[PDB]
């Protein structure tokens, strides 16, 4: 996250880190479910020296607050039995850009794990809505990453806006959010992350997963996310959730 | 869901 602060411990209580096997955080990730985590689909692509697709070459870790003591009281660590990658991801326009992880045993509910409530396929996040983006990537474009989950304030941008910000990028699918000024953006190993939505009765619910951006935090080019409600009944239909 |  660039141009965040640390999160205060168990904030984001479904905030995953997404660890391949001897390269530790990869991307994030959402708990929504004992056995179920929402990420994004271009985490999980083969390449010629790693199998990202394969569910057994990576480790999950929930309630973690500082990459360097994934060990702390609360941590619990888990493998995956599986990741479904949605059908339609577009792997050149990162089109469809979301994931389900089924945890190889489940989380144990506790105040550091929780889930994330996700929206009806009806709900609409507004224009201007403001929204929190949580992650231990990269806190600044060409930086390095935070041991320390960090959290930001964005805001959710006009569709049209979004699409002429990045032309012949933005499918529906898509939302930007984040500043046209800049400042506050996610960025690489924020991947798969949640946008957390604090809603009308203050219970948050996921408003986005963290996808793609021209590098992060530019003027003009705000984060680019994949949208929830679209996928409510994708979700439903995969996991039962 | 959604609170701490
Ligand atoms: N700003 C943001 N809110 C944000 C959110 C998330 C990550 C992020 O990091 C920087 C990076 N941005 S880039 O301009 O260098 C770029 C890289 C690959 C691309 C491929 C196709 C089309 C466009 C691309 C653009 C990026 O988007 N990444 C990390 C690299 C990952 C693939 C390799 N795992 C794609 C996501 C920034």
């Amino acid at each position: 996250v660039v141009g965040g602060t640390d999160a205060d411990e168990g904030e984001w209580p479904w905030q995953v880190s997404l660890h391949a096997l001897g390269q530790g955080h990869i991307c994030g990730a959402s708990l929504i479910s004992p056995n179920w985590l929402v990420s994004a689909a271009h985490c999980y692509i083969d390449d010629r020296g790693f199998r990202y697709s394969d569910p057994t070459q990576w480790t999950a870790f929930l309630g973690l607050h500082d990459q360097s003591q994934r060990s702390a009281p609360g941590v619990q660590e888990r493998r995956l039995k599986r990741i479904i990658s949605h059908p339609f991801f577009n792997d050149f326009t990162f089109d469809y850009d979301i994931a389900l992880l089924e945890l190889e045993k489940p989380a144990e509910y506790s105040s550091m794990v929780r889930p994330i409530c996700l929206p009806d396929a009806s709900h609409v996040f507004p224009a201007g809505k403001a929204i929190w983006v949580t992650g231990w990537g990269h806190t600044q474009y060409g930086g390095t990453g935070a041991l320390i989950l960090q959290k930001g304030e964005i805001r959710v941008i006009n569709q049209t806006t979004c699409e002429n910000l990045l032309p012949q990028q933005i499918t529906p699918r898509m939302m930007c959010v984040g500043f046209l000024s800049g400042g506050v953006d996610s960025c690489q190993g924020d991947s798969g992350g949640p946008l957390s939505s604090v809603e009308a009765d203050g219970r948050i619910f996921q408003a986005g997963v963290v996808s793609w951006g021209d590098g992060c935090a530019q003027r003009n080019k705000p984060g680019v996310y994949t949208r929830l409600p679209l996928f409510r009944d994708w979700i439903k239909e995969n996991t039962g959730v | 869901c959604g609170l701490r």
